[PDB]
């Protein structure tokens, strides 16, 4: 929590490269947010830094299922927290799996987690879909002998509820 | 962490799924008050 | 967005304030969550209407028709398409301003690799197997046997392709060609896109800037407030911030919702295209953009989509009397 | 017949109702709660403001109520608004499908739901419908070799509808989207052009209708 020369910032600060000219005080950004400063004691060009931030995700199964959970810490890098890292964040409480299956309880930038395996919350990187090639020739053609006829509900809102 | 979640959810059952709870503010181990290098008083001045 | 934390910085004294407004704080969470979940069930409902990732053959034979173009490159460690990668340059700090103050960026559920992905299924399944791909397991069929359906469909009987087809190869190809330069060359034709992101960006910015202003308050820092005055008169102050922050989140807020609403209609659109436009042909007059049409090829761009519309438009006329 | 064992232990499929319903009764509570809040005024109950104090300063607090009640009427009111198109459009869509779905059938593809379509019943639901579309999917395939024309004395010639597919001897042409084979003869193709042109054009005969029908 820091004070340069009356001025008063909290933030992570960093050595940078980025130059000041002589008589400057402060760097800033886009946002006329605080960005850079210069060390006065002696100069030099520090950035600043919000901290971990981020929201706290609770990743479960169904309280019928299990009572334990993986924790989620969205965008940090696990530090001032079984963990592992991800795109996301930090998660806490469940087995990364090189295995890859449907994608079951979305977190983010695919990664999806689910309950089975004694058993423990995994997560792993969510395969799009099953995997499959088309068998292609020129002429090759392929024409359905046998029919089925499925019917597939759905279901749409028409109204809601009046009120005054 | 778990505990959050049913209150957030405002149910003794929390179905399958995702959910935000809380946050977390990293909060900060001490602070810098960097004023610049080098006035003085001439207290070798006036005492001496 | 942290109502708590954008409203009331790292101050209990006004963070204690907010709770006698109750709600808002959480309802604005409530909403912009509603927004957020859909996002990544439009681009569910869009990319993934297909129930296996097809993948093209290991060689190309199309009957003359090049889709190196748009099939995903092999050579790229990301695997997109020749084409997408014009795209993805044209479309673009805010990366971590916004993240000061409780503005955060969640990550998109499905990474752009996997769009990439879908958009090979959905690319590799239009090719060889026809539109059946979409009513069901997949039918392998010849290329240039599918064309003479996509002609019957609009009328021209199939006659015409086996007869004209390696001139309806070049004139494909080349079209394909200038559809490189048409984004090579002008950086306009994503507005749509670069409009929405620009936007999103826009009020962030703006949202941002809001935590400078007075709103009849004496200072915009929360802090100095707490500093110069006595409490007793400094609630009064911090009303105004709040108030005047409070209400500025719902007119953000309202603005995402909004204009959320938008892309959610929009959404549907593509989904609409992709199922009848892709996914099958469409009889639908210039609901495929203007001609009869062949076939459509979906592409990926940041959040957004791009369809390769391929349309038959007739050329030479010659009169004739009729009866 | 699996429908209705569906909808037995289904929770979820009327999550898109389920959902309509709760979001309004949501900000409708929330709505409710905002009548328990200070707003920065001395209390929250309306008369107990009143009985504390001397009027001409109940009228200053009073606005701290209304400013935040009226408020949290526009936030709510501009929800519902909100709310309101998103079902409009909806609804819009729920007529496009009973108008195009159940009154025609929709050669729109997957607008029906995936298959071909053949037919849909609605079905009323609280605040909503639901249509049980009967759609028609192929099952079981068999590879076969195929060609786009087939030579018979140079003309080429072409089916009217389906393909000429064979098992590998016995060239048939069949319709698409079901396996049907017939014998070829000119009443299943039609004539264009010659041999050279076509791509994939095969040597074969063409059963001739008429012929046999002359030789008495
Ligand atoms: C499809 O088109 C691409 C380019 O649009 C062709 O790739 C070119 O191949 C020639 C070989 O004669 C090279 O000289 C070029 O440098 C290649 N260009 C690129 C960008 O790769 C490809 O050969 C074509 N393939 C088919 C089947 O038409
Ligand atoms: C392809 O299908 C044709 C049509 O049935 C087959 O031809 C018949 O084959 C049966 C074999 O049990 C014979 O009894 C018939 O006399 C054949 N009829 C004709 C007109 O050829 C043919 O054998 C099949 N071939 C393959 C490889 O499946
Ligand atoms: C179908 O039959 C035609 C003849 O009616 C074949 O055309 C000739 O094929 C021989 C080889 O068997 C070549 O030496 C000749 O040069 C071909 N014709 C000419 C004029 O060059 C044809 O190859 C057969 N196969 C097809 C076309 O399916
Ligand atoms: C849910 O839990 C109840 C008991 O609380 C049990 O009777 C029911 O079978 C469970 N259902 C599932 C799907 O787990
Ligand atoms: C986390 O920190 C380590 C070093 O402390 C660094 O190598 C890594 O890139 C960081 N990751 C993130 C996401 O910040
Ligand atoms: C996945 O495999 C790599 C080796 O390729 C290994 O280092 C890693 O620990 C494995 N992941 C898990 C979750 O076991
Ligand atoms: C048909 O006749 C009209 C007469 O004005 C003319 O404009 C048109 O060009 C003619 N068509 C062709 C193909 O020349
Ligand atoms: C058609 O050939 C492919 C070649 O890999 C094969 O996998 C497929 O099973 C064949 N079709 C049937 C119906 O067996
Ligand atoms: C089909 O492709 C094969 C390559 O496997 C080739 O030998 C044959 O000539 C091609 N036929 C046509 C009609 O393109």
């Amino acid at each position: 929590n820091f004070n340069f020369n009356g001025l008063t910032g909290t933030g992570v600060l960093t050595e940078s490269n980025k130059k000041f000219l002589p008589f400057q005080q402060f760097g800033r950004d886009i946002a006329d947010t605080t960005d850079a400063v210069r060390d006065p004691q002696t100069l030099e060009i520090l950035d600043i830094t919000p901290c971990s931030f981020g929201g706290v995700s609770v990743i479960t199964p169904g309280t019928n299922t299990s009572n334990q959970v993986a924790v989620l810490y969205q965008d940090v890098n696990c530090t001032e927290v079984n963990v592992f890292q991800t795109r996301a964040g930090c998660l806490i409480g469940a087995e990364h799996v090189n295995n890859s299956y449907e994608c079951d309880i979305p977190i983010g930038a695919g990664i999806c987690a689910s309950y089975q395996t004694s058993q423990s919350i995994i997560a792993y990187t969510m395969s799009l879909g099953a995997e499959n090639s088309v068998a292609y020739s020129n002429n090759s053609i392929a024409i359905p002998t046998n029919f089925t006829i499925s019917v597939t509900t759905e279901i749409l809102p028409v109204s809601m509820t009046k009120t005054s | 962490p778990l505990s959050e979640t049913k209150c957030t959810l405002k149910s003794f059952t929390v179905e399958k799924g995702i959910y935000q709870t809380s946050n977390f503010r990293v909060q900060p181990t001490e602070s810098i008050v960097r004023f610049p290098n080098i006035n003085l008083c001439p207290f070798g001045e006036v005492f001496n | 967005v942290d109502c708590t934390m954008y409203i009331c910085g790292d101050s209990t004294e006004c963070s204690n304030l907010l709770l006698q407004y109750g709600s808002f704080c959480t309802q604005l969470n409530r909403a912009l969550t509603g927004i957020a979940v859909e996002q990544d069930k439009n681009t569910q409902e869009v990319f993934a209407q297909v129930k296996q990732i097809y993948k093209t053959p290991p060689i190309k034979d199309f009957g003359g028709f090049n889709f190196s173009q748009i099939l995903p490159d092999p050579s790229k460690p990301s695997k997109r398409s020749f084409i997408e990668d014009l795209l993805f340059n044209k479309v673009t700090d805010l990366i971590c301003a916004q993240k000061f103050n409780g503005l955060t960026v969640l990550p998109p559920l499905l990474t752009d690799e996997m769009i990439a992905q879908y958009t090979s299924a959905l690319l590799a399944g239009t090719i060889t197997s026809g539109w059946t791909f979409g009513a069901g397991a997949a039918l392998q069929i010849p290329f240039a046997m599918q064309m003479a359906y996509r002609f019957n469909g609009i009328g021209v009987t199939q006659n015409v392709l086996y007869e004209n087809q390696k001139l309806i190869a070049n004139q494909f190809n080349s079209a394909i060609g200038k559809i490189q330069d048409s984004l090579s060359s002008t950086a306009s034709a994503l507005g749509k896109l670069q409009d929405v992101v620009n936007q999103n960006a826009q009020a962030l910015n703006t949202l941002v800037k809001q935590l400078s202003s007075n709103f009849g308050a004496i200072s915009s820092v929360l802090n100095d407030i707490l500093s110069r005055l006595d409490k007793v008169e400094a609630e009064v102050q911090i009303d105004r911030l709040i108030t005047g922050r409070l209400q500025s989140l719902q007119t953000y807020v309202t603005q995402q919702l909004i204009r959320a609403a938008e892309i959610r209609a929009s959404a549907n659109l593509a989904a609409t295209k992709m199922s009848e436009c892709v996914l099958g042909q469409s009889k639908r007059v210039d609901f495929c953009g203007k001609g009869y049409h062949l076939m459509s090829f979906p592409q990926s761009a940041p959040h957004g989509v791009v369809f390769l519309h391929v349309t038959y438009v007739p050329a030479q006329e010659k009169n004739f009397t009729t009866a | 017949g699996k429908i209705q064992d569906s909808l037995s232990s289904t929770a979820s499929a009327l999550g898109k109702l389920q959902d309509v319903v709760n979001q309004n009764a949501q900000a409708l509570n929330t709505l409710v709660k905002q009548l328990s809040s200070n707003f920065g005024a001395i209390s929250s109950v309306l008369n107990d403001i009143l009985s504390r104090l001397d009027k001409v300063e109940a009228e200053v607090q009073i606005d701290r109520l209304i400013t935040g009640r009226l408020q949290s009427l526009q936030t709510y009111v501009t929800q519902q608004l909100i709310r309101a198109a998103e079902i409009r459009a909806s609804a819009n869509l729920a007529a496009t499908k009973m108008s195009e779905c159940v009154l025609g059938q929709s050669k729109r593809v997957d607008f029906c739901g995936k298959g071909y379509h053949l037919m849909s019943f609605p079905q009323s639901a609280p605040h909503g419908v639901v249509f049980l579309h009967v759609t028609y999917v192929p099952a079981q395939e068999k590879n076969f070799t195929t060609a786009p024309a087939i030579c018979h004395d140079g003309k080429a010639h072409f089916p009217r509808e389906g393909v000429f597919v064979s098992n590998g001897t016995h060239w048939f042409v069949t319709q698409r989207n079901f396996y049907e084979p017939q014998i070829i003869t000119t009443d299943n193709t039609f004539v264009s052009g010659n041999c050279d042109v076509v791509i994939g054009i095969v040597n074969n005969t063409v059963y001739d209708p008429l012929q046999p029908e002359l030789d008495s």
